[PDB]
RNA sequence: GAAGUCGGCAAAAUAGAUGCGUAAGUUCGCAAGAAGCAUUGGCUCUGAGGGCAAUUGCCAACUCAGAACUGCUUACGGCGGGGAAUCCAACUGUAUAAUUA
RNA sequence: GAUCUGGUUGAUUCUGCCAGUAGUCAUAUGCUUGUUUCAAGGACUUAGCCAUGCAUGCCUCAGAAUCACUGCAUUUGCAGGAAUCUGCGCAUGGCUCAUUACAUCAGACGUAAUCUGCCGCAAAAAUCUUGCGGUUUCCGCAAAAUUGGAUAACUUGGCGAAACGCCAAGCUAAUACAUGAACCAACCGGGUGUUCUCCAGUGAGACGCCCAGCGAAUGAAUGACAGUAAAACCAAUGCCUUCACUGGCAGUAACACCCAGCAGUGUUGACUCAAUUCAUUCCGUGCGAAAGCCGGCUUGUUCCGGCGUCUUUUGACGAACAACUGCCCUAUCAGCUGGUGAUGGCCGUGUAGUGGACUGCCAUGGCGUUGACGGGAGCGGGGGAUUAGGGUUCGAUUCCGGAGAGGGAGCCUGAGAAAUAGCUACCACUUCUACGGAGGGCAGCAGGCGCGCAAAUUGCCCAAUGUCAAAACAAAACGAUGAGGCAGCGAAAAGAAAUAGAGCAUUUCAAUGGGGGAUAUUUAAACCCAUCCAAUAUCGAGUAACAAUUGGAGGACAAGUCUGGUGCCAGCACCCGCGGUAAUUCCAGCUCCAAAAGCGUAUAUUAA
RNA sequence: GGGCGUCCGUGUUUUACUGUGACUAAAGAAGCGUGACUAAAGCAGUCAUUUGACUUGAAUUAGAAAGC
């Protein structure tokens, strides 16, 4: 039962110098998986600045100012992975904690409206005690009678506000995929087909904006709205897209003439 | 332990220590450019080598490959910066072919003799480490400062100097 | 103490593995509980999350199932008739899971009459006629609860769950252990 | 515990059966029961080993193995001490009836 | 830079090795050192032995305060709070490489074969209690549930040489432990009354009675379907039609009202699984609304807020099992395994679970020249050196994985241990004693002995990075942290770069930091670096005595047919060869050579 | 009346090799950007002009065999 995480075993994308600490914060179990998450205390310090020390990270968090999915969380450990809503009512910025194109944490700053909106992937499916179906997200919420269509691999659009769930989203053939995980992360495109493979992943065929293709296995897969055009979350602003590495290095030589 | 700081050698002893061939065209490298070592030649061969090395590497790849637009045009373009090749020259070959003054003659003790702020080479290399020299509003107190082709109007000399 | 590991067994080919390694507390066996006939004794033990399993020293009435009825009924265990693997067994009386017992055997009378109104209130009597009805019974069993013995097997595992549950036997086994018995 | 004595002479010792185990040397046959370790009673059971007659029925005479319980005061007769080497004769045999085998 | 050179012959051309030289975060050692930046540092031999100190504990507004404790005190007390019970943690971190070849490990799969505290999302109507009166220790009226006895600190007596050693008796708490809650309060069922209410016996209706909660056990059912389109005969039953069971298939999910659709349909690649129903069970080895706490209050017999806890459940952080491919040298190791498990089978047992893991019976298999078995060296890898390429080698060491705490074994507690700064024992060592006894475990960080070619301070600090925790900070009131960080020691390696510049005699025009020092900056504090020699006002170098060394000068190999001394001596020389009286080689002086704050030598390794 | 999608019932090909693609810890190595005064490093910083801006940067590649 491992408690410590050091600094070269945590994950790259908390992005701390492999200098200046023998030691990351580890993150506890929670809704979502230490490999893949951000823990506050890294969103704080880190990433919004608004703590210069670990010092500052209780200062700020032990009062509950920091607020994900509506609740004030007391804990740096506590960690906040994806589709995730980091509210601070205090200063007032909103934040969702979607993955950015290139494979990292990018945080979407949204209005006040659009903060109510979670919306979570279906890992599972089951029968609680007395026949009540129940359905375990991605985020680990387990949701009681969703709809009668609800399947795994579908998206369930959670008020976070008011506690219920409002439309949901299948996944078939086109449908606007932000893909998590494996390489291939925040790039996002229609599904062109699935690869069937019982007994094993199922490789899922995947279309960018401007046209490109992509696989991943399914399990990356995150359903986001009917269509490429229309998405019920706020990406960030990079798109889906992935430019050519030779395109990114000559767009920051022109700019670097500032 | 635990401290990950990485380090690695900038130079090489060549192997049959004492050619006179070689000696002789070391002396007339020390003595021309004004340099306090053997150690400071060894050193322009081996990021000339380096340089060298992945020029070849890019070369007998393939064109267009993606590796030799993108990594190939970055060894070409530091070579125009820092002025190793002229501007006029972009074939990526000319790269393969560098010697060891190019490497020298855009070192700061030469530059500031060649801009002639200085009497040949030896009253340029003290009068860095003497602090006077500043490449643009910043004293520059090392001679092997290798001078960007960009920098090489601003040098003057220092406003903490005598001389400001 | 005891221990399950394969660290000491010659690996396929005929070598000795050479153990490196202490030995684990994931790694138990709890010497067996042997159960037998009696007044009931018990003896908890706590296990691998916290979890207890109740050891069945010497435990007596038992709770059986009489399949193809769907019913059940708390009965005394009278006698333990056979054992599939040690002849012993029989001799000392051990109960483990698919033992062969001998069972009270009475409750299931009561309840054969009370149900089926055979005996081995207008509107109960025609119930009891439309239960007769689809329905009939073994003589091989019947002629078992006359004497008040019903041979069963115990379901249950004794020495984890410190209880005995079985079934009674029917016509296919029930043959096939009437031979084999005597 | 061989100090006895020419010398372990005489005495003691070993000991049945079953299982495991067994060196150098060798003419490959042996050495070998090498050396050495362990088991053994009484009682109540269980398994295996067959014949005959028309799957079933009836029957004789013994042996071996296994278990539970219980006991030893180690307790008839009978019955090898063993190991390391040298000399001689290859071996079994014969041979001074009445001092020499 | 895909490079070679000296030595076999009188000469030659070969084979062919020795010697040469270039690395090495490769270690040692020798001589030498001005300044800076970032670094390894008791691994190699003993996983040897250790004096002494520290190395984990943690409390808020929110679990228990008569300290016969300290402050304030016209309020019944509020403000700290030393200890002590209680809850959590000590199973992590640190160190170390002894063991170890279908083990461990890497990449890739699996648990549908399982346990999983803390943490996230959720679930929750089992229960005849309490008071008053009476009274049969039982009815009857009543409803904010006003439950119980004991323990520590503490006091009294104290035992003992001592001891992270103990004994009586007397007090008193709980979120410790033990008890326990009816109406509020629903829906859904199984079995049934010698029960009465009806209409003609597969009758319906009421009422009575025993049972109907999550979880666990056994048993039974469900956990779908798919290879066909009409008709009619019988009983029931529906519906239509009549007046009547009268005539008859129009209509069309089901169902005998109180719910006219409150489940006719869980999930997988696949399940004896999820879940539901029926029958018997569950006696502690499960289940409280902690009969718990402090805050709001505009307010109290349903006001409100944030914590604490039980049982159930499923995600997550994990645990443990299995093993698809691959891993050094040896045949002067060829057969290995099955007495007493060897490979498989059957019913069990044991386990958290699968399994010869184990008991009984049965079979005779299983492995091996594609190297089994045995032996030798070894922690595995990410990686490092060196390499044109291909390779050869190293990997005790920071990150992941495994193992151990002197040797062995056993176990308690717990969600997790076969734990060692936890217990029990034996062995080998050892420390106190009043002689009766009681102790110890540095492969934690410093440091000691020993060993060796071989390796630093018994230093400061939690400021940062993390961890545990009852925990924000501050306010009388800053948790521990030898993990970690900081400096000391430190020519292992790695970067930058001084020891002069300007116009052989001279002569003199500047310039610099080594060093000194600072209103200070730095830092937790101090250091080091950087900034500075006036900003009104502060140091300084000329034989630059502030003085560069280590190896060489016949050849390979760059540099003397100098001068002394020695005479096959002493010594040099990696190899070839020098020295026996004019020595290009020794010992010296001068002279030049290579590298240079660095340079020889030894052994190991790579290229050659 | 024909046509796709789904599920089920009834009536024959792989592998090496190669191309592409998934799936894969960081440190290390190769590499982009960047005047930490240079460099060994680092992942930073740069800019206005103040009471923030850059949607700030932190790209990308290799990494036996086996497995998909």
């Amino acid at each position: 039962a491992k408690k410590h995480l050091k600094r070269l075993y945590a994950p790259k994308d908390w992005m701390l110098s492999k200098l200046t600490g023998v030691f990351a914060p580890r993150p506890r179990p929670g809704p979502h998986k230490l490999r893949e998450c951000l823990p506050l205390l890294v969103i704080i310090r880190n990433r919004l600045k608004y703590a210069l020390n670990a010092r500052e990270g209780e200062m700020i968090l032990r009062q509950g100012l920091v607020h994900v999915d509506n609740h004030p969380r007391r804990d740096g450990k506590y960690p906040a992975g994806f589709m995730d809503v980091v509210e601070i009512p205090k200063t007032g910025d909103r934040f969702r904690l979607m993955y950015d194109v290139k494979g990292r944490f990018a945080l979407v700053s949204l209005s006040e409206a659009e903060a109510q909106i979670k919306l979570m992937k279906v890992v599972n499916l089951y029968t609680a005690t007395g026949r009540v179906p129940v359905a375990v997200t991605h985020d680990g919420h387990r949701i009681r009678y969703p709809d009668p269509h609800t399947s795994i691999g579908d998206t369930i659009v959670y008020n976070v506000k008011e506690k219920k769930c409002v439309d949901l989203i299948k996944n078939r053939q086109g449908k606007a995929v932000i893909v998590t995980g494996g390489a291939n992360r925040g790039r996002i495109g229609e599904i062109v087909k699935v690869e069937c493979h019982p007994g094993a992943f199922n490789i899922a065929h995947l279309k960018d904006a401007s046209g490109a293709e992509f696989a991943t296995r399914a399990a990356n897969i995150f359903v986001i709205g009917k269509d490429l055009n229309h998405l019920q979350v706020t990406v960030p602003k990079q798109q889906g897209l992935r430019m050519n590495v030779i395109q990114e290095r000559e767009e920051r030589l022109i700019a670097a003439e500032a | 332990m635990r401290n990950y700081n990485n380090f690695n050698r900038v130079w090489k002893a060549p192997r049959r220590p004492f050619e006179k061939e070689r000696l002789d065209r070391e002396m007339k490298l020390c003595g021309q450019y004004g340099l306090r070592c053997k150690r400071e030649i060894w050193r322009v061969n081996m990021t000339l080598s380096k340089m060298r090395r992945t020029a070849r590497l890019l070369l007998t790849l393939p064109e267009n490959h993606p590796r030799r637009l993108l990594e190939g045009s970055a060894i070409m373009r530091r070579c125009h910066e820092y002025g190793f090749l002229d501007e006029e020259k972009d074939k990526l070959d000319y790269v393969l072919s560098l010697t060891v003054p190019d490497i020298l003659e855009r070192r700061l003790q030469t530059i500031v003799f060649k801009a002639g702020l200085a009497k040949s080479v030896h009253h340029a290399r003290v009068l860095i480490q003497q602090r006077h020299i500043a490449v643009a509003k910043q004293i520059v107190t090392i001679p092997s400062f290798i001078v960007r082709v960009s920098s090489e109007r601003h040098i003057a000399f220092a406003d903490a100097s005598p001389f400001g | 103490g005891i221990v399950r590991s394969r660290l000491h067994k010659r690996k396929i080919t005929g070598g000795k593995t050479k153990i490196h390694r202490k030995r684990m507390k994931a790694e138990l066996g709890r010497l067996p509980a042997n159960t037998r006939l009696g007044a009931r004794r018990v003896s908890p033990v706590r296990a691998r999350g916290g979890n207890f399993k109740i050891r069945a020293l010497r435990l007596d009435t038992g709770n059986f199932a009489w399949a193809s009825e769907a019913i059940a009924h708390r009965v005394r265990l009278l006698d333990v008739v056979y054992n599939a693997t040690s002849n012993e067994l029989v001799r000392t009386k051990t109960l483990v899971k698919n033992c062969i017992v001998a069972v009270d055997a009475a409750p299931f009378k009561r309840w054969y009459a009370k149900h089926y109104g055979i005996d081995l209130s207008p509107k109960l009597q025609r119930e009891w006629i439309r239960r007769r009805r689809n329905h009939r019974v073994e003589k091989a069993i019947a002629d078992q609860l006359r004497e008040g013995r019903v041979l069963a097997r115990i379901t249950s595992r004794p020495g984890q769950s410190g209880r005995a549950d079985g079934i009674l036997l029917e016509g296919a086994e029930l043959q096939f252990y009437l031979k084999r018995l005597e």
